[PDB]
Formats: structure tokens, sequence, C-alpha cells
């Protein structure tokens, strides 16, 4: 009592300092009576006006304690209170209310709600001033987007309003419209979401012009990102007209559909089984779309190529028919100028590759276009797409422990110039290594033995790297390679007297260090002991000091 | 052993329902569930971190759907899940190299990735535990403010110095609005953010007066977000500037319809007034303006004065910009350029060779940014005569052209950005001790008498959002307002009115 | 020859009632203070330094220090004076 009105007096100092160690006490004071709250309530409504700005920061950081414990009622006058602020003329005091709203709705029983949306309804309709249209907008989506389901009765209230903002001159309005709407489809009504959709197939079957059309195609992905499954139920009049949208010349509207359509493909899959089939033709027909160059668009390219990803990773059930049509077309597109698009479909196909995870004779009759096609890709200047080449090699072994066995001397080269290039990053040569280990690992060591006189400098080279990361690879291939040179379990005509020395000194070095990281030391460990028990036999008097 | 565990605990349920009492379902449930997972738990940790290392989310889910069936069991795996999470930032940023202390896009996207992987997997895998998302919060914060980064600029400063390097390069010139989310999901674990903001502010400022933003929604959605994660001084801050560009632009609207009553202009001349003490540029070096802009400057002088009788201006000849036409060359080709490779290349258009000893008097230019940008120029190969002699003779080279129609010769100078740098750097050291020395001022104003520690905590807790001050400067401080007057000692210290 | 067609300049302006001196002490704004001159050099003489204000008016960090620990007022000026720059 005496407490609370001697910093009541204090908060109007007319310094700086008192004002500002008056409203922090308070705060504190309410983080740990009838009258006494009415005077609080009214001081930090006439501190959010001060002059200085470190007291206006207290003031609305203020307002979310002061909720919880004040009755209910000064709640309402609060929201009354910051509300008309909004519409103020004054500029600043619609920017320093609108964080006070945002505040008291994140601390936060049903009422101040229907208190709120009564004032932001009619503020979103006011086309004159588009800044209290943004602002709305914003309160409005984040007030649904928590306890934003108890609003039952007001949803075709809200709806009413939100539906005319869509064609706003300014996009920004149409931006932060479309997200107020997902928000308040992601928990509504059955009647509202009908009347939604059947405005938005409404709106698209009479196209007025470009612009909307693409607002009410963006906003048909957004709600079949958000409800999901409800909207399976009409995909059957959503599609045919889409696909009809799709072959307008505009540039930018293809992207907007073709994202729509792996919207579809990913969030609601039992309903667009029927539809797999054209959707799959549209985007293998725009993914070669380079309307300039022959041998602006490449948002096209790549939404091709992402939509085609969605749809290989969700269909197990189709991989007889996706090895027969979209894997040729994907390793023909290995030659994208775009790094990019390129990057893209990459990725897509290594989702076909785990997915493969019958496929396997289909994938063994395609394994030679693509060693073809990664020949030529392995000579390029750029670390990216020689990075993603290796990637490529890796789940293609893995998925097919024997694949590679023809193309050894074709794939040995390249391997071997990434590995000593000095454009080349620490990533690329990591990657370059693990490839190798793998590719060591699957296959028969009788095919690599004319190559080994090729890996064995480079291997060497990199267990010398400063940089450990590099050292634990090689010292990881160089234990196959020691399995590889000379077999204990098979017969093998090869001679493997030169490399001796050249593994064994190598090795020696980093296994005594004793300032090397613990990787490099467990790393040296087992190499050495391979080394001892394959090839022991050749060592002279290092084996006792060793 | 994991799925045979879980059917056989499914089978005893069904068992015990179907034909046993019902007062065996908790002793028979609690003797299963000891059996068959509270005697594995070193295999079940053991399993844990090699389903970690080779991505295995399944098995990970069923790990911690039966290790949450036991009391006080998922503590370890918590503790094993924060070091991997380290671990793997600490390994991902290290890979980059050297090329991360240059590259801003590099070292965020790492981070980036790094977070976005354990995320996925705590909110798919963990289901969203809040334990799980606390360790993934503390590695987190842990491996972004320090790194090899860090250790390279012998700082934690960097890291909010390279995320704003990486805003400034997305806002210069529908996927946008995710990556600048991202952006804001990691400030969240940036200790120092003032580092951050400074440079923000200091970038936003070249991006408003030199006119080279994406869109202004762009703009408006990063001060949108700004106002969420930081306070409301900061957001006035930088709404002053976007005021008094507005104002500018209006007020160059009146003088360019004001301007059509005397004789016209010769050239095309816009201008853009600030206010001296919103925006955080400096004053200019002695400059003789060239002849050829002096109707400009004396026009516009008067007019200003007859507007605003009380103000005053001052040029800033550093960041002001043009363009050039020439008829000398091969072909007629416009090109643009700074204000000083202006008026040190207007200076002769007859005259073939000049001294750079001699040409220094005529510009004024202080011989260290004349040479600097004398290389700058060189390197065009628009001009020819690698240390420099004050001797030495600059000859322009006739019948040199280039590809394109128009070349931009303003490049960015080769120390300015390093000086930039140490200079903001500094900027923010001083600013921390005002900031620490006010705040002691307004506790020892509130109250009479306090103690060290008292003092110490009420300090550390009032400036924790921005940074978090070390306690010798802190002690510092004390002493500095102890010479001031402001305070005086009684351990115990009294406030001096 | 060259010839110029589009010259883009940038300006800052500031109150000219000052004569690019300080108002509570006579000296020169780059020149250090009254206090700071007659004492030797120290640890305060280090953090001598030009600080703005929200009203566009520049004084010594150390004279408007010791104007503001009696007045809350700016010298040439009735508003209320808060800091915005060093
Ligand atoms: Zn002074
Ligand atoms: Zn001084
Ligand atoms: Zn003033």
């Amino acid at each position: 009592s005496y407490h609370i009105s001697n910093l009541l007096e204090k908060m109007t100092s007319s310094d700086k300092d008192f004002r500002f160690m008056a409203t922090n006490d308070l705060m504190t004071e309410l983080q740990k009576d009838d009258d006494s709250e009415r005077k609080v309530v009214k001081m930090i409504l006439k501190l959010l006006e001060d002059k200085n700005g470190e007291v206006q920061n207290l003031a609305v950081k203020c307002l979310g304690p002061l909720v919880s414990k004040v009755k209910e009622y000064q709640v309402e006058t609060i929201v009354d209170t910051l509300c008309t602020n909004m519409l103020s003329d004054k500029e600043q005091l619609r920017d320093i209310s609108s964080i006070g709203l945002k505040t008291v709705i994140g601390e936060l029983a049903a009422n101040v709600c229907k208190k709120i949306t009564g004032r932001l309804t009619s503020a979103i309709a006011k086309q004159e001033d588009v800044s209290v249209q943004l602002e709305a907008l914003d309160i409005m989506a984040d007030m649904l987007s928590r306890q934003g389901g108890l609003l039952v009765n007001f949803h075709p209230s809200i709806l009413t309003c939100l539906l005319p903002q869509l064609t706003s001159p300014r996009l920004a309005v149409r931006k932060r419209t479309i997200i107020a709407l997902g928000h308040l489809v992601m928990s509504c009504g059955n009647i509202v979401f009908v009347d939604l959709i059947e405005h938005l197939l409404s709106e698209l079957s009479k196209n007025d012009s470009m612009s909307t059309t693409r607002t009410y195609i963006q906003c048909i992905a957004a709600i079949s990102r958000q409800a999901g499954h409800r909207i399976g139920e009409y995909l059957e009049k959503i599609i045919p007209l889409v696909v009809k949208f799709c072959n307008v010349d505009d540039d930018e509207l293809r992207e907007y559909c073709i994202q729509a359509f792996e919207s579809f493909v990913r969030r609601c899959p039992k309903e667009v089984y029927p539809h797999v089939s054209t959707i799959i033709n549209i985007c293998l027909k725009y993914l070669t779309y380079d309307p300039n160059y022959n041998y602006m668009s490449w948002k096209v390219r790549r939404a091709a190529a992402k939509c085609l990803d969605a749809v290989v990773s969700t269909r197990h059930e189709m991989l007889p028919e996706f090895y027969k049509t979209v894997s040729p077309a994907l390793i023909s597109r290995f030659k994208e100028r775009e790094e990019n698009v390129k990057a893209d479909v990459f990725h897509a196909y290594l989702s076909l590759l785990k997915q493969t995870r019958t496929p396997l004779t289909m994938l063994q009759s395609q394994v030679p276009n693509i060693v073809k096609a990664l020949h030529k890709q392995m000579k390029e200047k750029s670390v990216k797409t020689r990075q993603c080449c290796f990637n490529m090699l890796t789940e293609l072994v893995n998925v097919l422990p024997g694949a590679l066995t023809q193309h050894i001397p074709v794939l040995v080269p390249g391997i071997i110039f990434s590995l000593n290039d000095k454009s080349s990053s620490s990533n690329l040569k990591i990657d370059a290594l693990s490839c190798l280990y793998v590719i060591l690992c699957n296959h028969s060591p009788q095919v690599f033995h004319p190559h080994v006189q090729a890996l064995v400098p480079p291997v060497v080279a990199c267990v010398g790297d400063p940089f450990y990361k590099i050292t634990s690879e090689a010292l990881l291939v160089t234990q196959q390679l020691v399995k590889v040179i000379r077999p204990l379990d098979q017969p093998s005509s090869f001679d493997a007297t030169p490399y001796i020395k050249d593994l064994f000194t190598c090795t020696i070095k980093r296994l005594k260090a004793a300032d090397i990281d613990q990787e490099v030391k467990e790393r040296a460990i087992s190499c050495m002991g391979q080394i001892i028990c394959n090839l022991g036999d050749n060592l002279g008097s290092d084996l006792p000091n060793t | 052993y994991m799925k045979k565990a879980e059917a056989r605990l499914l089978e005893e349920q069904r068992r015990v329902q179907v034909y046993l009492h019902e007062s065996t379902q908790d002793e028979l449930a609690r003797k299963c569930e000891q059996v068959l997972i509270e005697k594995h738990l070193e295999i079940f940790h053991t399993e844990f971190q090699n389903l970690l290392d080779a991505d295995k989310n399944e098995d990970l889910g069923r790990m911690y759907n039966l290790v949450s069936r036991i009391q006080d069991g998922l503590g370890e795996l918590k503790k094993l899940l924060e070091t991997h999470i380290h671990n793997q930032g600490l390994a991902a940023i290290e890979k980059c190299g050297e090329a991360a202390l240059n590259d801003p896009k590099m070292y965020v996207q790492t981070v980036l990735d790094v977070h976005k992987k354990y995320n996925a997997l705590v909110m798919s895998a963990f289901n969203n535990d809040a334990g799980f998302v606390a360790a993934l919060d503390k590695a987190c914060g842990r491996f972004i403010n320090n790194n090899a980064v860090t250790k390279m600029a012998q700082s934690s400063s960097k890291s909010p110095e390279l995320l704003a390097r990486y805003c400034d390069s997305l806002l210069k010139k529908a996927e946008l609005e995710d990556t600048l989310n991202q952006v804001m999901v990691v400030f969240k674990y940036i200790e120092d953010k003032d580092v951050f903001q400074k440079f923000y502010a200091k970038m936003l400022a070249k991006r408003l007066v030199h006119q080279n933003s994406a869109s202004d929604d762009a703009e408006a959605s990063m001060i949108s977000k700004l106002k969420q994660a930081c306070g409301f001084e900061y957001t006035s801050k930088l709404q002053r500037m976007f005021q008094d560009i507005g104002v500018s632009k209006d007020l160059n609207e009146q003088f360019k319809k004001h301007l059509t009553n005397s004789e016209p202009l010769d050239l095309d001349f816009s201008i853009q007034v600030l206010s001296s003490g919103s925006w955080p540029f400096q004053q200019s070096c002695t400059f003789a303006l060239p002849s050829e802009l002096e109707r400009s400057y004396q026009r516009f002088t008067a007019f200003y004065a007859s507007r605003h009788s009380g103000r005053k201006l001052t040029w800033l000849y550093q960041l002001s910009k043009g363009e050039l036409v020439t008829n000398c060359f091969k072909n007629r080709y416009t090109l643009q350029a700074s204000t000083f490779q202006m008026a040190i290349l207007l200076q002769y258009n007859t005259e073939d060779a000049y001294t750079v000893q001699q040409l220094t008097d005529s510009t004024q230019i202080k011989m260290d940014i004349l040479a600097q940008v004398l290389q700058i120029l060189l390197k065009s190969k628009l001009l020819v005569l690698v240390e420099l002699k004050p001797d030495t003779l600059i000859k322009l080279y006739l019948g040199y052209k280039n590809k394109k129609l128009r070349v931009n010769i303003n490049v960015p100078m080769k120390t300015e950005q390093k000086q930039e740098q140490e200079t903001t750097h500094k900027n923010i050291e001083e600013d921390r001790k005002l900031l620490i020395q006010a705040a002691i001022v307004r506790i020892m104003k509130m109250r009479k008498v306090l103690k060290h520690q008292q003092l110490l905590g009420e300090v550390l807790t009032q400036l924790s959002s921005r940074f978090k001050p070390r306690v010798p400067v802190i002690k510092k401080c004390i002493d500095i307002l102890i010479e001031k007057e402001y305070l005086e000692r009684v351990d115990t210290y009294s406030y001096l009115a | 020859r060259f010839e110029v067609k589009k010259w883009n300049a940038v300006a800052l302006w500031a109150w000219d009632i000052v004569v690019d001196n300080c108002a509570i002490c006579r000296n020169h704004i780059m020149d250090l203070c009254i206090e700071c001159q007659a004492n030797q050099a120290s640890a305060t003489s280090e953090e001598c330094t030009v600080a703005w204000g929200v009203c566009n008016h520049a004084f010594h960090f150390h004279c408007i220090s010791r104007w503001l620990k009696t007045r809350q007022v700016c010298p040439l000026d009735n508003r209320e004076w808060e800091f915005q720059k060093y």
C-alpha cells in the first residue's frame, strides 16, 4: 500500500533515472489493492507516451505481467485504450501500442479476444490507410495463431473482411492476408472452409487480371500446406483449372502453379493418386524449358526439379514407371548451365536412389549412362558440382554393391584429379576419400590392380595434410588399400613390394606423434595393425621397434 | 532387440488382462520393464551414439519410447545429445577453413544447416520434449559464440558481425522471408547483440544513402522482426533515418520545381540532406571543389539558407557519386565515379601528363587517400604512368576502351573495409563503458547506500539483454566515477548529490 | 576532355547558432574541456568526445554531464535532453 504509493510518486519525478528505476521496481514487484491497481494502470498508460525511450520500453514490457494479476475488468479498458491508440494520428503511438497488444496477447480471457477482434475487423477494412491494415493484419494473425480456436462465433465475420483485401494494390497486404487465412483454416469450422474454397474457385474461373490469378494460386498453395487433409476432397476441381492455367505465357505464373502441384503431392497423398501421371508429365515437359539458349526462367526449372523430387520421395509403388520415364530425363539433364538447377536435379536423383533401397535390374541397365554423364561432370572447375558427383557414386555403390565393375578405368582419374587439385577445399577432399573408400570396400580386389600405382601417391600425400580430418580419411583409405594390394584370403599374382615402404613411412609418423588428436591416433593404430598383419613379412628391422 | 521387447511388453498386457487378475497389472509391468530395459542401459547408451553418428531416426524414436518408461533414465541421453550437437557444430564450422572469416554466407549457412537438422530430429523422434530442446539450445548457444572463426579473430564478436554482413548481402541489389526468419532464429543465441545492432545500422545507412536496396517491403519486414527481437529504442533510432530520407525527397522535389525560375543547371543534381546527430557518417577531409560544380553548390546553399535560416550545411565528399561522359576516347562511353575521382580526372582535359606531387596542391586531397585512389585508377587501366613515388608522372592512356558500353570505376578501397570494421569495434567498446557508467549512476541515484556485490548484480541484470559485462571493467568504471565526484566511498558506496 | 551529366551529393545539416564551439565552455568543439585542460592528463582526458542529442545540439560530453547533475534541460533549448550519439 504505502510502498506502491512512493513508486507512483517517483514515476513523475521529472528526472530520467528516477522514472526508469521506479518502473523497473514496479515490474520486479509484479513478477514476484483495488484502488492501487487503477492508479498503476493509468500511470503505465501515461508512461507509454514518455519522451525518453528506455522508459517507454519498460512501460511496454510491464504490460505483460500486469494483465495476469489485475482483475479482468481493467484488462478491458487496457485493450480499449491500446486499440484506440492504434488508430491515433500520431505515428509513434501506433508503433508503441502495437507491441503492447502483441505482448498482451502473448501473455494471456475469452472476452478480451472478442473485444480485440471487433476493432480489428473494422480496422482492416480501411482502404484509405495502409499502415493500419498491415499492423491490424499482423495482430490478427498473431491472435489466431495462439488461442485462436476460442473465437468460433467470429469466423464468418473475420472471413468477410479478409477476402476483399486479396485485390489490394499493395502487395504486402496480400502477403499478410494469406498468412491470416492459413491460420484461420488451421482451426475453424467446416462451413467456413467450404465458403473460402468456393470463393477462391469462383475468383479463379473468372480471371480478371494476371496479378490476381497469381495471388489466388498462392492462396491455394498456402491453404493446402496448412489445412492438408481437409482440401483433398476438393482436388478434383482444383487440379484441372490449375493445369489449364499452367499453359499461360507468363513465366512467373508457371512457378507458382508448379509449387501448387508440389503441395498437393506432398501434404495430401491419398486424394492425389489419379493425377500423379499428369503432374509428372507437366514437370517433365517444363524441366527442359529454356526458351533462350540452345546447346530469367531458371525458377520454373527449379520448381519442376523440386516437384519431381517430391513425387519420387513419396510414391514407393511407382518405381517401375519411375525408372521407365523419369530416370532418363534427370540423367540427360545433368548438363544444366545454372548451378542451382543442377543441385536440384542431383538432389532429386539422390532421392530416387534412396527410395530404391525389379528396380535393381533397371538401375543396373542405366548405370552406364550415369557414368557417362558423371565422367564429363567431374572435370568442372566449381567445387559444388564436383561434390555432388561423389555423393552420387557413394549412394549408387551402396544400393548396388558391384555397380561400378566395368567403369573403374574412367572413374579413377576423376577422383585422382580432385584429390591433388590445389583449388579443391577440405570438404571436396574428404568426400573424394570417402567415395574411394566405399568403392574399394565393395568391389573385387582384382579390378584395382592396374590402378594401384596411380592411387598410392595421392593417398600418401593426403595422409600428411596439416588438417587432421583429411588425415583420418586418408588412414581409413590406406587400411583398405593394404587389404587390396595383398589379400590373405585369396591367391593373387600382384607384386606389392614397391609400395610397402611408401605406406609404412607415412603411417609411422602419425603413429608416433604424441601431439595429434584422438581420432588420428585411433586410426593410425588400426592402420598399422593391418599393415603388420598383411605385409609384415617384408618389413625388416622396423617391426621390432614398432 | 528393441522391437522384440516392444512386442513382449504388449503381449504381457494382453495376457494379464485376458486370463489373470487385475491386481497384477502393476507388478507384472514393473518386473518386465526392469528385466527388459533397466538392466541393459549401458548397451542402450552405447547404441545411442552409433545411431546418432549414422542417421537412423526410427531407431532413435524406438529407443526414446523404451527408455522413457524408466524413472530418471532419460538424463544420460540428453547429455549425450548435447555433446553430439556441440561437436557437430564445431566440426562443421572447422571444415570451412579460412574462407569463413571473410564469407558471411557460408558461415551462416553452416550454422543454419546444423541447427535445422537436429531441430527436425528433436521434433520428429523425441516428441518435442522440453529437456531435449533445452539441450539443443545450450549446444547451439555454445558453438555459435565460440568456434574456430572466433579464435582467428581473437574475439567472440565476429559472429554478430558476420550475421550483420550476411543480412546486408541478402537485402542489397518469396524465399527471402524464410531465410530472414532463420537469421532471426540464429540471432537468439548471440551473447553480444549490440555488435549486431551497430553493424546493421551502419550498413542500413549505406543502403539508404546510395539507393541500392532490393525492395522496401523487405526493409519493412526486417524492421518488424527486429521490433519483436530487440526493444523499442533501436527501432526508433532506425526510423529516424527513414524519416530523414522522406523529408529529403520532398525537399529535393521542391528544389527541382523551383530551379526552373532561373537559368537551369547544366547538369543533373540530386541532394540527400541528413541530420548530423542521427546518421553515423563523419566529417570530410579538406577538399577543393571543382569549378564545374561550383554553381550547383552556391545555388543550393543560397536556397537552403532561405528555406531554413538557422541551419548550416556540412557537405560529405566521400559519399557523393556521379556520372561522366568522355569524348577523348576512341568511342564515346559514359562512366560512373566518385567525386574524388571526378576531381582528379577533370583536373586535366587537354593536358596529358601530371606529377602526383604537383597535382596534389590543386585538388588539395590528402596524400594518404590520394595514393590509395591512384591505385584504384591505375588498376582500371584507364590511366598509366608496386609502391608510389612522389615524383612519378601520370599520363592518360589514349585509345583504350572496354567491351561494355558503360564502366563503373567506383570500387571500394582495399583498406577501407578493414579500417571501418576496426573503428566500429572500438566505438562499441567505448559505448559499453558509457552504458555501464550510466547504469551505475542510476543505481546510486535510486539507492543511497549499496554494497559492491549488490551493485555488480544490479548492473549485470540491467545490461544482460545487450551484452554481458566483465567484472574488471565495472570496477574501472566505479573508479572513474570516483574521480568525477558522482559517488564517494564510506565495500560500501554512497551517492554524493 | 570530359563532361559531367549527373551528380548526386550528400550533405549534413546542424545548428549554426554555435560558432563550431561548445556553449557551456567557449572553446572550439574539437578541443578539450576547460576542466580537462586545467587538469593534468589522466583516464578522464581519454574519454573526452563530442556528444549530440535528439534536439541535434552538440556539446562536450563532460560539459553536458556536469550540467545535467542539477538540471534536466538543454542549454540552448527548453525541451528535455536525450542522448543519441557520441
Ligand atoms: Zn564545452
Ligand atoms: Zn572534456
Ligand atoms: Zn537542444
